């Protein structure tokens, strides 16, 4: 049962989550300028709403 | 007896209209036009704020704003010329080969 | 108020850089001479760098409502002048292979350096706006200097459009702040307030949108790998060092002087931006096979660490010297890394050497450049015996002192992710792969001096601590 | 006054190993041997002149030697070295293992041997600095400094049989584990420094000043947890152990990187020197969790060692089990168990050094580390299976070897404090005998399971035989006469134990 070292795999879980999150975040860098402008507008909306609610 | 909020709201409306034009237009010339609308709306907001306080600083900031607008339009037109010369089209989605 | 002769003495690097802009441009008009115009530009930048001594002998005082010269302005002027001098040194062997005119490069570098000095001395919303554009527009030219290539033209168009959008955002935010406050001076942004006025907060939010674009802070960060990869490698050196350093310095000055820096909502928004910036920039660089894009995501993460140091500015008293030490270390490490990239891309031959397969096995033909690049990868990772660790240690101490535990944990996690990709680059340098001019040797000497400074000030950081603690502004 | 030279002679020697490489390719090994012998001789002279046998426990701090020099005065950071009995034993062990590591890679005539020797000496100097530093920043600095040459040795000079990517992955995993845990420890150090600065008003990273730090219950627990996370990664304590078998399997095949990098137990020393005196109450409440982590480490490491088909991986998991025993000893507050922990640290270093050197020589002989391919090697080799039998006999806790002295004194003290954990750990000693016999029977007894093991293999050289027999003699003398070692560390252990039980 233990010859695979299950605790080592359990501690390798955060590395796998890091790869997954990085590959997901790299999808936002599609190279399109209009999407970059749209993301700046989205961030402006988020920042302004967060400042208004606090 | 014009309220300051009315002038600021008018400037905000023009700003978000220019930003929408910048986002929804694939032609680089219309994107430059939307950028001009954006900077002119911000300069109008500065003029409104300067007129509310009775200060020349609003029009001074307006002057600096349109100086930036002129130089930015100059550079944008040079880049649009290069895009047209090297692509024969002004589609901004075509210049997207850097990604990842 | 007017300009005193003492004020003119405090204006010395600005005056010298403007005068050498005019002189270099008139020399270009007389005759295109790449060697002479590069020499005149570096002579002017060195003259400003040594006129910093007279500026220090003058003292700390106000030059118009727009500018304030203190030791902080001295430190950031020196940082941007060193970055510009290194950029010119890297630019000459690159421009030696450029078939079109090469002399305009140094003109644009000098005007961008002038914008950096103005941002170092900026005490006004007008000064901050003008310094931002005086940095940005010559970089529109410099990023697209090799406009005959796909990537440089793409990066120029992206940077120009997005920086115009950010300037519009910043100007509208400045106008809202002015409508609330009635003064554009930094100290009066919140004097008439109860500090959470909605229009003041919205204005500072739109300014945060523009400034976070300029600092590659999440979510205004998506341009950074594209423009870093597309731009010429000395332009990438300048864009990574001088622009980030000058804009973060004026952001530090604005948040130190304005009474709305102590507002809780702005601090929470900046904490969210710093957390997301550190984590996202480290995560996105994990799987990068291009050294320029990897360094762009790296710059996002390092500006997140600096933002963590800025969040604790009102709470503690170590934040500003932490930012100074961090920015010195980051300047030297980025100079070394981007300079090795530039020297491997010199002379210009079209597409630069930015793939990691090009740097794989670099030690077997360029051992000194490989040693410099691995020292820089260790420094950007925040590994002890490097100056980058001293900066990371300052950031962690500042975060612990202010009880910013989410940011401290973010720094730890991002440091581990950074360890992965930086060590990947540094060990790929030593695997097995399948010039001859004094200006190229000067660039090699610059990256070697940066590597030695990073190592020595990582082992013995106290002179840098004393220098940064001496560079104190007016409270 | 000799402690700066105890750290500096390895660094200057590594620099001279790099520099004298151009004089000849057989020169850097001689330079590394001379400076490692000089470090060992200086530590032995400090042992002779220290008078540790006649030293009584006067309370923490109590240093036989001390050096101070200002380093970063803005934060109150100094190069502050101090040696006492426990640190002296660890430093002498480091010097002996460094000499063994130089002799172990003696037949490396590669084109870049000077860089290998520089990395080795830099690792050894960093380990000695860890054992000597009492400034907290300096301790952390040495702690994270010794990992860069470790990373480069594993990544570039490592196991030739594996491909490049596996060695890079093992080195990266080791570096990420150790440096992230170190950064958590740095957070704990900084928060302790700031708590002291708020209490008093001065900056200090000194161990002696930071001892008298009034903290609330809960803050002290968190600082203790950060320190323990760093030490648990480097001990190794389960589940923060996974880096170790891959770091051993991808280490350079001679074994010198196992001796220099891993087999020196800086984490147990750090738990005794820092975690117990700086946070005695938090360590007292953490004692059950740490004890059960040690029990799980003993049994998990034994089961992992039995299940390995690689002999080097087997020895790495034996190290995990033995450090589970030491971790049980540390958190018990007993003088007898602490002295057993010191003996067990030294004996585990010696026995694991012997096992790793013998495994490297065996891999040189048969070109494979898989035990499914080697069998009946007693009839094929002149010296190696008998010495491997001796060292596997030592690693199961055989009386006559120091491993028994350490393990049983630990168990005696632990039973005086915690009996249930002790009885479960002695059944762990049965598990240790199981994995040692399994390794011995799979490697050297039986019939040949392949063609390489079916032929006669070359005998061990005089240098390899000399170093293995020196390790054998030292382990036997530690088993039969452990009193000089117990008298050397008696005062330091007494100070740590009295501080731990007088503040709870
Ligand atoms: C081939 C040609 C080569 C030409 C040379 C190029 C390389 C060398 C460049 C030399 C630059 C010299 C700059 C000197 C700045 C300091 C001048 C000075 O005297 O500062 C003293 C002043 C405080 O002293 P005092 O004058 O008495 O003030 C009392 C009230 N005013 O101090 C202050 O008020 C603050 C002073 C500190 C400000 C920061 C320092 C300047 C910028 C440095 C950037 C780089 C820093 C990082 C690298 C450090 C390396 C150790
Ligand atoms: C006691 C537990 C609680 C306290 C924990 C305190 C933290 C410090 C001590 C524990 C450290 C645990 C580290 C876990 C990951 C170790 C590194 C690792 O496994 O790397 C694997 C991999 C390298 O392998 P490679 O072959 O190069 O990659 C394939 C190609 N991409 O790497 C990669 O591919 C990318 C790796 C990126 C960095 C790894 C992610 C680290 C994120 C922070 C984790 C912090 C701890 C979280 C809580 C504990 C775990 C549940
Ligand atoms: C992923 C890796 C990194 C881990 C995550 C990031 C760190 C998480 C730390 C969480 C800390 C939670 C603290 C909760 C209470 C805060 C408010 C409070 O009352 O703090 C107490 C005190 C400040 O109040 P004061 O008036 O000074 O009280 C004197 C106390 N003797 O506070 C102090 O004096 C300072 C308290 C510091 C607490 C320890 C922080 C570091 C612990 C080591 C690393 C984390 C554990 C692993
Ligand atoms: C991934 C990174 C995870 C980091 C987790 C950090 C959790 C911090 C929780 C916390 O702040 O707990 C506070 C509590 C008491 O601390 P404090 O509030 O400072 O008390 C002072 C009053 N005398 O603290 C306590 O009571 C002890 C907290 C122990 C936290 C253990 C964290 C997990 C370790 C095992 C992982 C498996
Ligand atoms: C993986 C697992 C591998 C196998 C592991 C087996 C573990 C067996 C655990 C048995 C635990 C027995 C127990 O509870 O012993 C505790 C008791 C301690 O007694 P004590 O606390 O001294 O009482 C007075 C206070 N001074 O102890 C005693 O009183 C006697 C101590 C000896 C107990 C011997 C147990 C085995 C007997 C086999 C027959
Ligand atoms: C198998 C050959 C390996 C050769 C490795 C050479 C390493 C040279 C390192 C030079 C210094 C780099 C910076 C260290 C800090
Ligand atoms: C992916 C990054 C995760 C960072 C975790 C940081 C955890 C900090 C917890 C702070 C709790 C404070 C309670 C008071």
């Amino acid at each position: 049962l233990l010859k695979r070292d299950p605790l080592n795999s359990m501690m390798n879980i955060p590395a796998v989550l890091s790869r997954f999150a990085g590959k997901g975040l790299l999808l936002s860098e599609n190279g399109y300028l209009r999407w970059y402008v749209a993301s700046m507008s989205i961030g402006a909306v988020v920042v302004l709403a967060l400042l208004m609610v606090l | 007896m014009i309220p300051l909020q009315h002038g600021l709201i008018l400037a905000a409306i023009l700003f978000v209209l220019g930003l929408t034009g910048l986002v929804i237009r694939r032609n680089l010339l219309f994107m430059l036009i939307g950028l001009e609308i954006m900077i002119n709306a911000s300069a109008l907001a500065f003029v409104v704020a300067g007129s509310y306080w009775g200060q020349t600083d609003g029009q001074v900031m307006y002057i600096l704003a349109i100086s930036l607008a002129a130089a930015e339009a100059s550079i944008g037109l040079a880049l649009l010329l290069q895009l047209h010369r090297r692509r024969q089209n002004l589609n901004i989605d075509s210049v997207s080969e850097m990604r990842g | 108020m007017t300009i005193t002769p003492q004020n003119l003495i405090a204006l010395l690097p600005l005056l010298i850089v403007g005068l050498t802009v005019v002189v270099v441009m008139l020399s270009i008009a007389w005759r295109r001479n790449h060697f002479l115009n590069a020499t005149l530009s570096v002579i002017g930048l060195n003259a400003a760098l040594v006129s910093l001594w007279f500026v220090g002998q003058a003292g700390a005082m106000d030059v118009t409502p727009l500018m304030r010269v203190d030791g902080f302005a001295m430190l950031y002027t020196g940082l941007v002048l060193l970055a510009s001098l290194a950029t010119c040194t890297f630019a000459y062997p690159w421009l030696e292979g450029y078939n079109d005119n090469k002399d305009e490069f140094y003109l644009l570098v000098l005007i961008a350096a002038l914008g950096g000095i103005l941002l170092a001395n900026a005490n006004h919303l007008a000064s901050l706006f003008l310094g931002i554009e005086l940095i940005s527009l010559p970089l529109f030219g410099l990023v697209g200097y090799a406009f005959r290539q796909k990537r440089s033209l793409e990066a120029s168009i992206k940077y120009t459009i997005l920086s115009a959008a950010a300037s519009s955002f910043l100007l509208f935010g400045m106008a809202l702040v002015y409508a609330q406050s009635g003064d554009l001076s930094f100290v009066a942004l919140g004097k008439n307030l109860m500090l959470n006025e909605p229009l003041l907060l919205a204005g500072f939010g739109l300014m945060i949108v523009g400034l976070g674009f300029k600092l590659s802070l999440v979510p205004f960060h998506l341009w950074t790998p594209d423009v870093y990869q597309g731009a010429p490698a000395p332009v990438s050196t300048f864009l990574a060092t001088a622009s980030k350093i000058a804009i973060f310095g004026v952001v530090m000055r604005l948040f130190l002087y304005a009474p709305v820096g102590d507002s809780e909502a702005i601090r929470v928004v900046l904490a969210i931006i710093a957390f997301a910036s550190i984590i996202f920039g480290n995560l996105m660089a994990l799987s990068q096979t291009n050294i320029k894009r990897l360094l762009g995501y790296s710059s996002i993460s390092h500006l997140g660490y600096l933002l963590v140091a800025l969040i604790a500015l009102q709470t503690g008293e170590m934040s500003m010297e932490a930012v100074g030490v961090y920015l010195a270390g980051y300047l030297f490490s980025s100079l070394g890394a981007f300079g090795v990239v530039s020297l491997m891309s010199s002379p210009y031959r079209g597409p630069d050497a930015d793939s990691l397969f090009s740097y794989r096995g670099l030690f077997w033909h360029r051992p000194i450049l490989a040693a410099v690049m691995t020292v820089m990868m260790l420094s950007l990772a925040g590994i002890p015996m490097t100056l980058g660790f001293i900066g990371k240690f300052y950031v962690l101490a500042v975060g612990v002192q202010a009880h910013l535990w989410w940011l401290v944990g973010a720094v730890v996690v991002g440091s581990a992710i950074g360890l992965y990709y930086y060590l990947r680059v540094a060990v790929s340098l030593y695997l097995h792969a399948p010039p001859s001019n004094w200006q190229y040797s000067a660039g090699g000497i610059v990256v070697l001096i940066s590597a030695l400074l990073v190592l020595v000030l990582g082992v013995w950081p106290q002179p840098l601590i004393s220098i940064v603690r001496l560079a104190m502004p007016l409270m | 006054m000799l402690l700066p030279w105890l750290i500096l002679i390895p660094f200057i020697g590594g620099f001279l190993c790099w520099q004298t490489e151009r004089f000849g390719v057989k020169v850097p090994r001689w330079i590394a041997l001379i400076t490692m012998g000089l470090t060992l001789a200086l530590s032995l002279q400090l042992w002779l002149q220290g008078g540790y046998s006649l030293t009584q426990s006067a309370g923490i701090p109590q240093w036989q030697s001390e050096f101070d020099m200002p380093w970063i005065p803005r934060f109150g950071i100094s190069i502050h070295l101090a040696i006492d009995g426990l640190s002296l034993l660890m430093v002498v062990l480091t010097g002996l293992l460094g000499v063994l590591a130089v002799l172990c890679s003696w037949k490396e005539i590669e084109k870049y041997q000077g860089f290998f020797h520089l990395n080795l000496m830099w690792i050894l100097g960093g380990v000695i600095g860890v054992f000597l530093a009492i400034d907290m920043f300096l301790f952390f600095f040495f702690w994270e400094m010794m990992l860069v040459p470790m990373y480069f040795l594993i990544a570039l000079w490592g196991h030739k049989a594996s491909d490049g990517k596996t060695r890079i992955t093992a080195a990266t995993k080791f570096f990420i584990y150790t440096q992230a845990s170190g950064l958590v420890m740095l957070i704990a150090i900084l928060a302790l420094v700031f708590v002291h600065y708020n209490a008093t008003g001065v900056w200090t990273f000194n161990y002696e000043e930071l001892l008298n730090t009034p903290m609330s219950s809960g803050v002290e627990y968190l600082l203790m947890l950060g320190f323990f996370i760093a030490f648990a990664v480097k001990m190794p304590v389960v589940p923060l152990h996974g880096w170790l078998p891959d770091a051993h399997s991808q280490a350079p095949t001679a074994g010198s990187v196992d001796l220099a990098g891993i087999l020196l137990k800086t984490a147990a020393y750090g738990l005794l020197r820092f975690s117990l005196p700086l946070f005695p109450n938090a360590s007292a409440e953490f004692a059950p969790i740490a004890m059960w982590l040690g029990v799980i480490g003993i049994f998990y490491g034994a089961w992992m060692a039995f299940a390995q088909t690689d002999i080097k991986r087997l020895i790495a998991y034996t190290s995990v089990s033995h450090m589970g025993f030491v971790l049980i000893a540390i958190y018990t507050g007993s003088q007898l168990a602490y002295q057993g922990a010191v003996i067990q640290m030294i004996a585990h270093g010696l026995s694991a050094a012997g096992l790793f050197i013998l495994c490297g020589q065996l891999y040189e002989r048969i070109h494979t580390r898989d035990m499914r391919m080697m069998g009946g090697l007693w009839s094929k080799m002149k010296w190696l299976p008998a010495l491997s039998l001796f060292f596997a006999v030592a690693t199961l806790g055989m009386p006559g070897t120091g491993n028994f002295v350490g393990e049983f004194m630990i168990l005696f003290g632990s039973f005086q404090v915690v009996p249930v954990i002790t009885v479960i750990s002695t059944f762990g000693l049965v598990f240790a005998s199981v994995y040692s016999l399994a390794m011995l029977h799979r490697a050297y007894f039986g019939k040949a399971k392949s063609q390489i093991a079916s032929q006669e293999l070359p005998g061990m050289s005089l240098r390899e035989l000399f170093m293995i027999l020196l390790l054998v003699v030292l382990l036997v003398l530690l088993g039969f006469y452990p009193q000089p070692i117990l008298d050397t560390s008696h005062s330091a252990i007494g100070n740590i134990q009295q501080w731990f039980v007088n503040s709870v």
